[PDB]
């Protein structure tokens, strides 16, 4: 089956949906979810983070596509998306935190 | 304009 089947897979939505869908109070950290960009083209991993001088957010992190592959900075890259968060979900790897569960429709 | 997270 496609990646793009997969549940945390939400396509063409705003920042808006993204981040009110993940910043419900039931949701863990490190809920997440892949989207379409809005304001720049490359896909966009949202996730859900808490920050304990802060609250609880939303971060944006860039999914760039590598002309050659996958990534957020340039020193790690992936062969699929599915491959990106398979690592992600594992190490946190500077991310403020580890990909724990699927956002909830 | 909008803001994303750098790695
Ligand atoms: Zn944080």
């Amino acid at each position: 089956a496609p990646w793009q089947a997969e549940e945390w897979y939400f396509g063409k939505i705003t920042r808006r949906e993204s981040e009110r869908l993940l910043l419900n109070a039931e949701n863990p950290r490190g809920t997440f979810l892949v989207r379409e960009g809005q304001s720049q083209p490359d896909y966009v991993l949202s996730v859900s983070d808490f920050d304990n001088a802060k609250g609880l957010n939303v971060k944006h992190y860039i999914i760039r596509k590598l002309d050659s592959g996958f990534y957020i900075t340039s020193r790690t890259q992936f062969n699929s998306l599915q491959q990106l968060v398979a690592y992600y979900s594992k190490h946190a790897d500077g991310l403020c935190h580890r990909l724990t569960t699927v956002c909830p429709t | 304009e909008p803001q994303y997270e750098e790695i």
